[PDB]
């Protein structure tokens, strides 16, 4: 019962994020008297024979070509084991084994793809589906060889003369690792592999960062870099547990992200309403960087940001955790949103199990913000703080949240979590709510984007405007509050990203931005008087054979579309959803 | 749009003003409709009407283009097809609309005091501009005075249009202005009947829709302007430009009315729970009082009997009225007896006659301390708990304090037992400052010991008023007024250091100003009246000079913001006293040779309201 109480909802159903565990998935055994081992064997056979794939999984009908490829790849693994060869099946080599297969009915790639799925779900092939930069074009044969190589790279405890604060030169790493490959004929595949697992990330054009070799906290004055300023924002994370390698991977990701930002400020991008994300909201010139196994400080023109592990014990709930403090004399706290997106990305990629709650609904992680009013009153102790979920739930509705210990002393949200109030961009770009005759009527709907957000027809300063508004709520409960805060946070991240990409662009043939608002979370673009290209194009297409718009007009429209695409490509921005419906006419 | 719901108004030309949009701007487009359903006579009549409409088009275009004033509806453009032209469209519709809306829920001044004055000024300014242009209105009314802002800090609030929603001259327009003033002040139409001929005969015979009195309208100068405007003899009616000049007088802005009580013997001012503006008359058996409520202009209590000895002051302490009588006694009555408080609830003895009072609240005790400034310069301390007086006094001796800390010569004139006159609280009531002769003494409200001595003036001078104020920067600053010197001096409360002087005996305070470091009797100061962030200084001449501070490189420059005097207060004699009766009300009391007292009440304006007034005149002058 206990292990179900740790995994079952109070209602008796499966708790959110947990597997489907019941009495039928529980057993106990002894190893000397062999008590219950027969029972467990029978239970395994029962669940396996009861496994539905489609027909039952055990003994399911599968093409003989797929099985022949299974024996072929097994034979290739055995050959390379005998040959002491490197265990990468390249896409070309897998395709060759497919070609070498007798009586092969695999003729187009999709049949092979299904076969690959089989070979993965039977423990024949190992795969890490990273489609970025064609890194997907590799498959693995032996878990043992994989683990041995990863332990060999992890085993390298180079001195400070070798590991320059965690980075080792590419040639040095290539030489040190010879014995299980790492030749000139395999270096590219090996470094691709290590990058996929985030074991040896590229560093400048000189070295690779190994996150388990980060230096200890150096004897540097990390407190003398702090300013006694009012432009201070702080966040504190509490964690039920700290994943092994959490800090190393986390810190390495900020390091490489700062490096690529520094390079670009001197290649995956996005456009249109799309799932793809990027830290386009972060535009900061660094001045100095300090980093160590359990934290990092970055100092930039106008301020700094510090992250460090801390013994967080809010409400006597001592557990793992960390503190983040960002100061910026220009009220630009985009670095904190940058760190927030990095936290989310790291957890989702490598510790996604942590994105959950306990069986009773208690979050595995929690976030709090120290209260400016209570900190001022005290200025330690269990000073007051605001739940991040309540902060985001209040920022979307109100400019204000009450202080618990000082009910009648206002705390401004913008002095609490400015990333949810846009203290970064110039005030001139703000959209005045009093001047917007927004309407949410179904007849006011101008369009819809891929973000789930709705573009309405409205008036701003007497101008006809296309206002993209975000609708977040989906109808006292803990889970409701949590889901609501998460959705609002994601919508605000999308808000910042879209604002950054819109403000960063100015071309004749791109829809310009009028302003951005917080209450409601929406922003205004120019509204097309002639609706979409698709509309007028169909209207003129009905009554002609070719060139419905006219010769010169057709040529000019083609030129304008090409010019817009060229401008975006010069900006390294990719459309990915070019179509007549989103090309608007003026 | 020609829709019936788009109709904004109609003019006397038979033409229709519609609501429309031009370049995204909301516009009032006057369009002309000419057709009235092969025939020769039809063609002839049609051409004639079109010609007349075009003549009207040209005339209206000429008169609109020829004019540019802040308070006239401007012209956007003129069109031929259709024959129409666009004017600015009023967001708030007509003056009549909002005026009725606010009139339903008030008695007088529906728009607010400052807003009503500003609207009257703007209408007068527009009429003056038209008269300077030799243009005559002849149809001035609430329906064609259109509204653009209902704010008081806004520059423009209204403009006059040529459309609504025999012999004529400026006096006729001024008569109509008087009617518009009636509607503004009352909020109701001049309903003299339903037949306009009989309304006109009534008006010509001096019959008017008479409103209440200055005590009720509380804007007497506008009422006088009003009554003078519709004078049945047009030759006596004011000129519009003269009204434009008059409105710039702050006396119009702030004076509300005056109220006279006849013969009395003395005046006192209290906090306003009761005895808000009390006058004392009689003696012994016939001793009595008369109370004026300044917010209503009424005497709810008139010569109500209160037997006993003559009183110098009466301190109201949360329920209890502490009457300082000349028999060296404080007779403490309570409000439970309502007005006829003949039986005292306590009688507290003193070694000298009580000349003034102060009630300092001890919030840490949720109690009060009544400090009575006696006739000999000494201070009597009476604790008060929930309105219950105590007999266990603490008498503070100025001479003992001098012997202890200040060490003034025993031969000095400062040793005179000069009566305590002024008393004030400073540092959130942490200290009490009271005037003794040329000097001032600071009592620590915790130990009740005389802690400090200040010297705003030197012997044989005497300080008669002491009032604490604070600048907007949080600098708490205390004035001290002298009788002999006829001047005030300003100290910093947190340092006890003199930092400015303001001479009051100025025959012509033309923008009178003085620095601040980081007929002869008519100029004599009366009292310090701290109102919001300004200080009103009444003088014996009937005029009160209001001063504030201008910031200059951290130092300050004290300066007059306005000089105030209602000339109509002349018959009531010399100004004897004054008080601040509310946050937005001030009173000043005159006595004449008959010992007949009069009360004149002014709007208790601060820096904000005076600045809005003067800035409005300066800015509108610049537009």
């Amino acid at each position: 019962a206990y292990v179900l109480a740790l995994c079952r909802s109070p209602s008796g159903s499966r708790a959110t994020g947990f597997p489907d565990i019941t009495f039928k998935h529980l057993h106990e055994i002894s190893c000397k008297s062999l008590e219950g081992q027969e029972g467990l064997r029978q239970l395994i056979f029962h669940v396996t024979c009861s496994m539905k794939d489609c027909q039952r999984l055990a003994g399911r009908l599968i093409p003989r070509s797929y099985l022949s490829l299974q024996e072929a790849v097994l034979a290739e693994q055995q050959r390379r084991s005998r040959d002491d060869d490197v265990q990468y099946l390249t896409d070309r080599q897998l395709e060759q084994l497919v070609e070498q297969t007798p009586d092969n009915d695999i003729k187009d790639y999709e049949d092979l793809q299904s076969a690959i799925s089989f070979l993965i779900e039977t423990g024949t092939l190992l795969h890490f589906p990273d489609t970025s930069h064609g890194l997907r074009n590799l498959y693995f044969l032996d878990p043992i060889w994989l683990s041995e190589c990863l332990q060999r790279i992890f085993n390298i405890k180079g001195s400070r003369s070798v590991a320059k604060n965690g980075v080792i030169r590419a040639e040095d790493l290539r030489m040190l690792l010879v014995g299980t490959g790492f030749t000139q004929q395999t270096e590219e595949q090996y470094f691709q592999f290590l990058a996929k697992f985030e074991i040896a990330l590229p560093v400048a054009n000189d070295s690779y960062l190994l996150p388990h070799l980060l230096p200890s906290k150096p004897g540097l004055d990390t407190h003398g870099m702090r300013h006694p300023t009012a432009n201070t924002i702080q966040r504190v994370f509490k964690m039920s547990f700290v994943p092994v390698g959490f800090w190393q991977r986390f810190i390495a990701r900020m390091l490489i992200s700062l490096a690529e930002m520094d390079l670009q400020l001197f290649t995956i991008y996005s456009f249109t309403g799309n799932q793809r994300n990027r830290c386009s909201t972060f535009r900061v010139k660094r001045n100095q960087t300090i980093y160590w196994q359990e934290g990092l400080l970055v100092t930039f023109d106008g301020g700094y940001l510090s992250v460090e592990s801390s013994d967080v014990n809010w409400k006597k709930k001592k557990s793992g955790g960390m503190k983040i403090v960002c100061q910026s004399e220009v009220r630009d706290f985009s670095a904190m949103a940058f760190i927030t997106d990095h936290v989310n990305s790291l957890i989702d990629q490598w510790f996604p199990a942590l994105t959950a709650t306990e069986s009773d609904g208690t979050p595995l992680m929690e976030q709090y913000v120290p209260c400016p009013v209570c900190e001022t009153a005290w200025a330690s102790e269990d000073v007051q703080y605001f739940d991040m979920e309540d902060c985001v739930l209040t920022a979307i509705e109100r400019d204000f949240i009450s202080c618990p210990r000082h009910p009648d002393l206002p705390v401004p949200l913008q002095e609490l979590v400015p990333e949810l109030f846009m203290t970064d961009f110039p005030a001139r770009l703000f959209l005045e709510n009093s001047k917007l005759e927004h309407s949410e009527d179904e007849g006011s709907v101008l369009g819809q984007g891929g973000s789930g957000t709705v573009i309405y027809r409205a008036r701003y300063q007497g101008q006809p405007v296309a206002v993209k508004r975000f609708h977040i709520k989906k109808f006292a409960d803990t889970m409701l509050r949590h889901l609501r805060a998460t959705d609002a946070m994601k919508n605000f991240s999308e808000f910042r990203q879209e604002a950054s990409m819109l403000h960063a662009l100015q071309h004749p043939c791109i829809v310009a931005l009028i302003g951005i608002s917080i209450h409601p979370l929406c922003f205004a673009l120019e509204l097309a008087p002639l609706s979409s290209l698709n509309t007028v194009l169909s209207e003129n297409a009905r009554d002609s054979s070719f060139i419905p718009l006219g010769h010169m007009l057709t040529q000019k429209i083609a030129y304008q579309i090409a010019s817009g695409l060229a401008y975006l490509h010069k900006k390294n921005i990719i459309f990915c959803d070019l179509k007549s419906d989103n090309i608007l006419v003026w | 749009s020609e829709d019936e719901g788009s109709v904004l108004g109609q003019g006397g030309s038979g033409t229709v003003i519609y609501r429309a949009r031009y370049q995204g701007q909301p516009v009032a487009v006057k369009r002309f409709h000419i057709k009235k359903f092969a025939d020769t006579m039809l063609r002839h009549l049609r051409a004639t009407d079109a010609m007349k409409n075009f003549s009207e088009f040209r005339q209206e275009a000429s008169m609109l283009h020829a004019l540019q004033h802040p308070c006239i509806v401007a012209l956007i453009g003129i069109s031929i097809h259709p024959l129409c032209f666009a004017l600015e469209l009023a967001p708030l519709s007509s003056l009549n609309t909002v005026l009725s809306e606010n009139a339903r829920d008030s008695s007088f001044i529906p728009l607010g005091h400052m807003l009503t004055q500003k609207i009257a000024y703007q209408i007068a300014s527009g009429l003056a501009y038209l008269h300077k242009k030799n243009i005559i209105f002849c149809d001035l009314k609430s329906d064609n005075i259109l509204v653009w802002s209902l704010d008081v800090k806004e520059h423009i609030n209204i403009k006059l249009s040529d459309y609504g929603i025999i012999v004529y001259d400026e006096k006729v327009d001024m008569f109509s202005y008087g009617m518009v003033l009636y509607e503004l002040l009352s909020g109701q139409r001049p309903a003299l009947g339903h037949h306009q001929l009989q309304i006109a005969k009534k008006l010509s015979k001096g019959i008017r829709p008479v409103l209440g009195q200055p005590e009720e309208v509380q804007f007497r100068r506008l009422q006088a302007l009003m009554m003078e405007c519709w004078d049945t003899k047009p030759e006596k009616r004011p000129l519009a430009l003269s009204v434009v000049s008059q409105m710039k007088d702050p006396t119009f802005a702030t004076f509300m009315y005056e109220l006279c009580c006849g013969k009395q013997t003395a005046f006192f001012s209290s906090q306003g729970q009761e005895y808000t503006v009390v006058f004392w008359d009689g003696k012994e058996e016939s001793r009595n009082y008369t109370v004026v409520n300044t917010e209503k202009g009424l005497m709810e209590v008139q010569r109500m009997c209160c037997p006993g000895m003559k009183v110098s002051c009466q301190l109201q302490v949360q329920r209890s009225l502490w009457t300082a009588t000349e028999d060296q006694k404080i007779y403490i009555y309570t409000l439970k007896g309502m007005c006829p408080l003949n039986t005292p609830q306590q009688a507290l003895d003193t070694p000298a006659v009580v000349t003034c009072f102060l009630a300092v609240p001890v919030i840490k005790k949720n109690s009060y301390l009544v400090l009575a400034g006696l006739a000999d310069g000494l201070v009597a301390v009476f604790p008060v708990v929930r309105g219950t007086p105590k007999d266990s006094c603490s008498y503070l001796c100025s001479h003992t304090a001098n012997r202890s800390k200040f060490s003034i010569a025993d031969e000095d004139a400062r040793q005179n037992p000069y009566p305590v006159k002024a008393m004030e609280v400073v540092n959130s009531g942490s200290e009490v400052w009271y005037s003794n002769g040329p000097g001032l003494l600071v009592i620590d409200c915790a130990s009740l010991e005389i802690c400090r001595r200040l010297e705003p003036y030197m012997a044989p001078s005497m300080v008669t008023s002491v009032v604490c104020s604070s600048e907007g920067r949080g600098e708490e600053v205390v004035w001290c007024l002298d009788d002999k010197a006829n001047s005030l001096v300003m100290y910093h409360s947190t340092t006890y250091q003199l930092c400015a002087r303001y001479f009051c005996g100025v025959p012509s305070p033309l923008r009178d100003m003085f620095p601040v470091r980081p007929f002869s009797q008519h100029l004599q100061a009366v009292k310090i009246l701290a109102v919001r962030d300004l200080i009103w200084v009444p003088r014996r001449g009937g005029d009160v000079i209001v001063i504030g501070l201008e910031k200059d490189s951290g130092a300050q420059r004290g300066r007059v913001i306005a000089v105030l005097k209602a000339r109509e207060l002349t018959p009531h004699g010399v100004l004897v006293d004054a008080a601040v009766v509310a946050k937005d009300t001030v009173v000043c009391t005159f006595e004449n040779e008959n010992t007949e007292w009069c009360l004149a009440v002014w709007r208790g304006w601060g820096a904000r309201e005076f600045d809005i007034f003067y800035q409005s005149y300066e800015e509108l002058g610049r537009l």
